[PDB]
């Protein structure tokens, strides 16, 4: 058995409607369930038996389909609905086992646009002695996505950058982002100006510090 | 009623590991197919197998290298052998209800109860406690009304670390970002918090039995 969910990522404005699809490689009648998972939490049952709502789930969630094609329709989407959705089918017996999750569909909930405030943090004084130094830059409460660029004395950096993005805010649909630049102690004393540029379309914000001060 | 998984640990390639799923506020009975489910970091859900609480059923990729058992009316186990990096994941236990077919088969109706999950990390590295560094605006700047401070939690293994501020009393304005795995296999994360007028980040790393408190102040 194979559960194919297409597409892997969907988006809709707050209040709008989205449909997540799940296709089955065989005929599975009606024994399909839907699940919601937010980062760091176990999955939560939304629907089972194709369309039966679970205890406590709003009617804005709607099961559908039969046989080979099923769908989950979310009407009146809110920022709290931003998450990943999985279909699931399972059959067991003494000779044949057919179990499978779908690959999952991520929902990005489009909310009100917000430009990011940016912060740079020079390394604490006790980092340099360790041979390695880490510079953190943060982009706070924004939507839609941003891109981050690192400049050390006007030279764009391309190695040693890790970026990490929070899930969408439950009430606000906004993101937060950290961007970390790691260098060797020698590399860091070798240069002076360290700058972090966050770009959200046509707008951009830049923060900087200079090692000496 | 609730479920709690235990046993997740850092282990070397080739090792075996047993995880346990303990029930609270109910017992494993003849209406329960207890399933194990796992999720590799940033990937999708993958069914492992299930045991009838009143005989076992494994996925094709699992049958032959792991075992599910029922020890008591409160506990079931997952015994995994020859672990590899592809087994690094969160392992959940879920209580399943089935709809019988009448011909000797059963269809999974739903998983209505999930434990919070336990983390299995398969790597050759040793456990390593994080280094904690204060995040503060550069000293050569004029301080302002408000200020955002934080802690960098760097170079630890295995996950997770937990981060509180002022022992849990400080929550509004806190952003703790998702851990990122670096080239070296170690993890890192940061936590920032916004305030006006010091503050203390509390970092717990259970797997090294470590707790670190760093008091952060803006540097002038």
């Amino acid at each position: 058995i194979k559960m194919t969910q297409t597409p892997s990522s969907v988006s809709a404005a707050v209040g709008g409607t989205v449909t997540v699809n799940c296709r089955a490689s065989e005929d599975i009648e009606s024994y399909l369930a839907w699940y919601q998972q937010k980062p760091g939490q176990p999955p939560k049952l939304l629907i089972y038996d194709t369309s039966k709502l679970a205890s406590g789930v709003p009617s804005r969630f709607k099961g559908s389909g039969s046989g080979t094609q099923f769908a989950l329709t979310i009407s009146g989407v809110q920022c709290d609905d931003a998450a990943t959705y999985y279909c699931l089918y399972g059959y067991i017996s003494s000779d044949r086992i057919d179990f499978g999750f779908g690959g999952g569909t991520e929902l990005v909930v489009k909310g009100d646009p917000v430009a990011p405030s940016v912060l740079i943090f020079p390394p604490a004084a006790d980092q340099v002695a360790t041979g390695t130094v880490t510079i953190v830059c943060v982009a706070n409460k924004y939507f839609p996505d941003v891109t981050v660029t690192w400049e050390v004395d006007g030279t764009t950096q391309t190695t040693g950058i890790e970026n990490s993005k929070t899930p969408q805010n439950s009430a606000d649909c906004t993101y937060n982002l950290s961007s970390t630049l790691t260098l060797t102690s020698t590399q860091y004393n070798s240069h002076k100006e360290y700058t972090c540029k966050v770009t959200q379309g046509t707008t951009s914000v830049v923060q900087s510090f200079n090692r000496g001060d | 009623q609730s479920l709690e998984e235990s046993g997740g640990d850092l282990v070397k390639p080739g090792a075996s590991l047993t995880l346990t799923c303990t029930a609270s506020g109910f017992s494993f009975g003849w209406n329960d197919y207890m399933s194990w489910v796992r999720q590799a970091p940033g990937k999708g859900l993958e069914w492992i197998g299930c045991i009838y609480a009143g005989s076992t059923y494994y996925a094709n990729w699992a049958k032959g290298r792991l075992t599910i058992s029922k020890t008591s009316s409160t506990a079931v186990t997952l015994q995994m052998t020859s672990l590899t990096a592809a087994d690094t994941a969160t392992y959940f236990c879920a209580r399943g209800a089935v709809t019988y077919d009448g011909l000797g088969g059963a269809y999974l109706k739903h998983f209505n109860l999930w434990g919070p999950g336990t983390l299995v990390t398969v790597s050759s590295g040793q456990p390593k406690a994080p280094s904690v560094f204060p995040l503060a605006p550069c000293c050569g700047d004029t301080p302002s009304s408000t200020v955002t401070l934080g802690c960098l939690v760097k170079g630890y293994l295995p996950e997770p670390v937990t981060v509180t501020w002022n022992s849990g009393t400080l929550t509004n304005g806190v952003r703790t970002f998702p851990s990122v795995r670096q080239s070296s296999g170690l993890y890192s994360l940061s936590s920032v918090v916004s305030v006006t007028s010091p503050v203390t980040c509390n970092v717990a790393h259970p797997a090294t039995n470590t707790k670190v408190d760093k008091t952060v102040a803006p540097s002038t």
